[PDB]
RNA sequence: CAAGGAGACGACGGCAGGAUUGUUUUCCGAGAGGGGAGGAUGCUGCGGUCGGACCCGAAAGAUGGUGAGCUAUGUGUGU
RNA sequence: GUAGUGCAGCGCGAAUGCGGUGGUGGAUGCACCGAAGGCUAAAUAUGGCUGAUGACCGAUAGCGGAUAAGUAGAGUGAUU
RNA sequence: UGUCUGAAUUGUGUGCGGUGUGCACGGGGACCCCUUGGACUUAAGCAUAUCAGUAAAGGGAGGAGAAGAAACCAAAUGGGAUUGCCUGAGUAGCGGCGAGUGAAAUGGCAUGAGCCUGUGUGGUAACUGCGUGGCGGGUUGUGUUUGUGGCAGCAGCG
């Protein structure tokens, strides 16, 4: 999660997820921040609250 | 004895003598400018049961401040929100202006730490206070257990914190049930304990 | 065991069991308790009918410490003894045992019969008036105590 | 939808935090080295200081007592003794309790009594050590409340028992 | 607590000891020279103006209308009835 | 064509199945007044609410900063 | 905080066997306390650094970064 | 040891002296204290309300900070400084009495500690910053001895 991305709405022929900003190099235009999107990040990250023992 | 005398002349403000002094010297406050120095104390008495000694190292300064409501700058009362808080003329600080005259008198001596101020007079325009301060630097102050707690790293610019007497006297602290939201030590650590949650490892 | 979960037999199914008519959207209706006096007007009927509007007096600050008074029934008042001293005053037909229900956390005292044909004395704070007949039918007889 | 209790779940503001220790045995075992560690740095005397035996204020709690700050001034002068000399043999004194009972007051007198027969006064550190003198991190003299026993007469219940 | 439990109640009998409580304001022993410097001030300073209109509605007989101007600008009853107790007094010494 | 890719986790309540133990219960009423009647603590699953809340998607709103090397107008000094 | 729970501007402005408080505005009993000067360990919070651990990830994962990575490159600039 | 720079200063403000000699400024800012202060969002619309005195901005500190020794809580046979955790309790209450919002005392634990001053002699300031038996301050009021000794501990190196 650690960009600007954006989304370029429709009408350009491209889906809609969000796109890094910028130019001169190969991450410039690439998705971002989707579970589905190479470097995104995880749809339900896991989170150190849950529980980890029980009661007897 | 002597402080019994001084005290019940200075408590009767406003009495055909004292309503002579006050036009006198406030004359001379005047004629010099934002903060300026003075030499022997103005209440003598009332500056002593504040902490003042007569021993190197003490200073007296004399500062004004300008007397109303505090002020909001947009261009022509235009907010940029919703219209509760679109209010621009009726408006007061939440300090007390006691403690706007010492954050004037502590920044044009840096090198020196305020103890305590008191009222000394009244114009139309502006009200003027009696700020007291200490040089840390000094080595009659930091030798002697009366006045060497101010010389150590948790004791500067005190009136910027709020640790003076009239700045700590709009923070909200008290004892009993009628002050409630100060619980833990100030207003904002009330609110951070009580909007946090507490687990334990076997739940 | 004890049914593993439903996502792992949804597997494969389309629409993940809510519909492909009537979909699985976003907070359609409102979130939490809108629309209680217009469009969930029938599920405050149904089911919580007592639920809006004001009803009594408001007191600030009740003060629960100095209304503590918590009831027992005359029914007991022998299964109180404690299960050293019980066998003693069973076995000898003689003695009277003397009860103070403020020593085990009652005040009052309400209720029923009293579960055997001897006396008794038992003290507290306000007996009601059918302990108090169940208290002499017997014999004994109750106290105020502080 | 369905018949269920409102539910009443705060979780509406961004700002909340959540805060759990996700190891409490090895931090009451260090807590108790630093408490230890005081104990053999104050070595002769020891950690705790006497506390005197008060009584809960409500009608609630009225039938059960426990252990207070500290005594008054009163109640160390009649045990032979002034509360400045009193805080040097580790007795706590609490200045703003006032003396309304005369069997409370007694019970408290006894208790300092009984203290000041079991310690015993030396000149340094070295003859305490020399005699067997140990550290403690207990409490002086713990109160205990006893169990509820129930009376017995004998068919003279019209004296009113 | 409940009306009918406050009819039969029974308190614990406490035998309440002896022994002096503490002094709660102005000692005794130094009214002499608080009285003093009370008398000293009076004679160096003059009056205030709202104790110089106040003598005169005493003055004539009014200690309606004086009772009124004092109430309203002290903000109290309690006190503007213990002032026109001292303007009185200064008058008979007066 | 390959690889990655979406009802998992927390809090509070209810019910079902299961484990250990069982000498359990502060009631009615706005009040004034009146007055005896098997659960508790864990474990797994499902339905409910608030949490980013099954995954991806607006036109907008606010706080704090950057630009007159393109272009527009005024003014000093040259061609 | 419900008829100030607390704070501030402007104006008025106290008392000395006296002053303050008791979850509804005011009165009066009884109860309990002494403001408007100063200092004070311990038990509490937490980026980073160093030690010790783990039912954690194994090169499209894990930090953006297992290599001469905030580098090569982009933008007048803030930035990226 | 550290070229030339940078607060970057041969400066500006200010204390003590009377021309000598000090101090402040910048960096960082997770956590702490003070100032200022939104809107998205929820109410299936929206203006009080909510998000929230929260984010962003500014000023001032430390290994923690702030708080603190009753002009308290209460209504018993009374408790007894501050700070943290469980219960009390999603309760008393606030609220287009809507959506929502929301304490405390008592009881049980952890840790425990209390002091300094503005009215100090008059048979003589009994006081101290600088200096080696003196100068400066001070009666509009100063009043400040002492640890290569002991006791307990913590880390590192070979």
């Amino acid at each position: 999660m650690q960009h600007s991305a954006e989304s370029w709405g429709t009408g350009r022929a491209i889906a809609r997820v969000p796109r890094v900003k910028g130019g001169g190099t190969r991450r410039a235009g690439q998705g971002a921040f989707a579970n589905f999107c190479r470097k995104g990040r995880m749809a339900h990250p896991t989170k150190t609250h849950r529980r980890w023992a029980r009661k007897v | 004895g002597a402080v019994n005398y001084l005290r019940e002349i200075h408590r009767r403000k406003q009495s055909d003598v004292m309503r002579y002094l006050l036009r006198i010297r406030v004359c001379e406050y005047r004629q010099r400018g934002e903060c300026f120095r003075v030499e022997k104390p103005t209440f003598l008495e009332r500056a002593r049961t504040l902490g003042y000694k007569a021993k190197q190292g003490y200073v007296l300064y004399i500062a004004r401040v300008k007397k109303g409501n505090m002020k909001r700058n947009y261009h022509n009362g235009n907010t940029r929100g919703k219209c509760v808080n679109a209010g621009i003329n009726q408006i007061k600080p939440s300090l007390r202006k006691q403690a706007s005259a010492e954050m004037i008198a502590g920044k044009k001596c840096s090198n020196l730490g305020v103890l305590n101020s008191y009222w000394v007079g009244q114009d139309a325009a502006y009200k003027y206070y009696e700020v007291i301060m200490v040089d840390r630097d000094h080595q009659a102050i930091r030798n002697d257990p009366k006045i060497n707690w101010i010389c150590k790293g948790t004791m500067k610019h005190r009136e910027c914190r709020g640790l003076t007497s009239a700045s700590r006297k709009s923070r909200g602290l008290g004892k009993g049930v009628k002050f409630n939201k100060s619980k833990g030590g100030s207003i904002r650590s009330c609110w951070r304990r009580r909007n946090t949650l507490v687990l334990q490892k076997y739940r | 065991t004890d049914r593993v979960k439903k996502t792992r037999k949804l597997r494969g199914h389309v629409s993940h069991g809510y519909g492909r008519v009537g979909k699985h959207r976003k907070h359609s209706g409102g979130r939490g308790l809108a629309g209680g006096f217009s469009h969930m007007k029938t599920f405050f009927t149904r089911f919580h009918p007592d639920y809006h509007g004001k009803r009594g007096m408001r007191v600030y600050h009740r003060k629960e410490n100095s209304d503590y008074a918590r009831p027992i029934s005359s029914a007991r008042l022998w299964g109180m003894i404690p299960k050293e001293q019980r066998y003693d005053f069973l076995d000898n037909p003689e003695k009277v045992p003397v009860i103070d229900v403020r020593e085990f956390g009652y005040h009052v005292v309400v209720g029923g019969k009293l579960s055997l044909e001897r006396p008794i004395v038992v003290k507290a704070r306000y007996f009601t008036p059918s302990a108090k007949e169940e208290i002499t039918k017997v014999g004994g007889k109750w106290i105020i105590t502080y | 939808k369905g018949n269920h209790a409102l539910p009443n779940n705060h979780f509406r503001k961004t700002s909340l935090k959540i805060r759990i220790h996700h190891d409490p045995e090895t931090k009451a075992r260090v807590m108790a080295e630093k408490k230890l560690r005081k104990a053999k740095a104050l070595f002769p005397m020891p950690l705790k200081k006497l506390r005197p035996i008060v009584r809960c204020p409500t009608i609630k709690y009225n039938r059960n007592e426990r252990l207070g700050r500290g005594f008054t001034a009163a109640e160390c002068e009649k045990a032979g003794l002034d509360y400045r000399h009193a805080r040097r043999l580790g007795i706590a004194v609490d200045l703003r309790r006032r003396d309304t009972n005369q069997e409370a007051f007694d019970k408290n007198v006894e208790r300092i009594k009984t203290y000041l027969g079991k310690i015993t006064i030396y000149e340094s550190v070295k003859e305490a050590r020399e005699s067997g003198a140990k550290p403690y991190t207990k409490e002086i003299m713990p109160f205990v409340k006893p169990k509820p026993v129930v009376g017995s007469i004998s068919r003279e219940e019209v004296a009113s028992y | 607590m409940k009306n009918a439990y406050k009819k039969v109640r029974v308190r614990y009998p406490v035998k309440r000891p002896d022994v002096k409580r503490k002094q709660r304001g102005p000692r005794a022993e130094t009214q002499e020279s608080r009285f003093l410097a009370a008398a000293v001030a009076d004679e160096i300073s003059g009056l205030s103006p709202l104790e110089k209109k106040a003598i005169s509605l005493l003055e004539a007989k009014n200690n309606n209308k004086a009772q009124k101007l004092l109430r309203k600008r002290l903000g109290s009853h309690k006190r503007a009835v213990a002032k026109v107790e001292k303007l009185a007094r200064m008058l008979l010494e007066k």
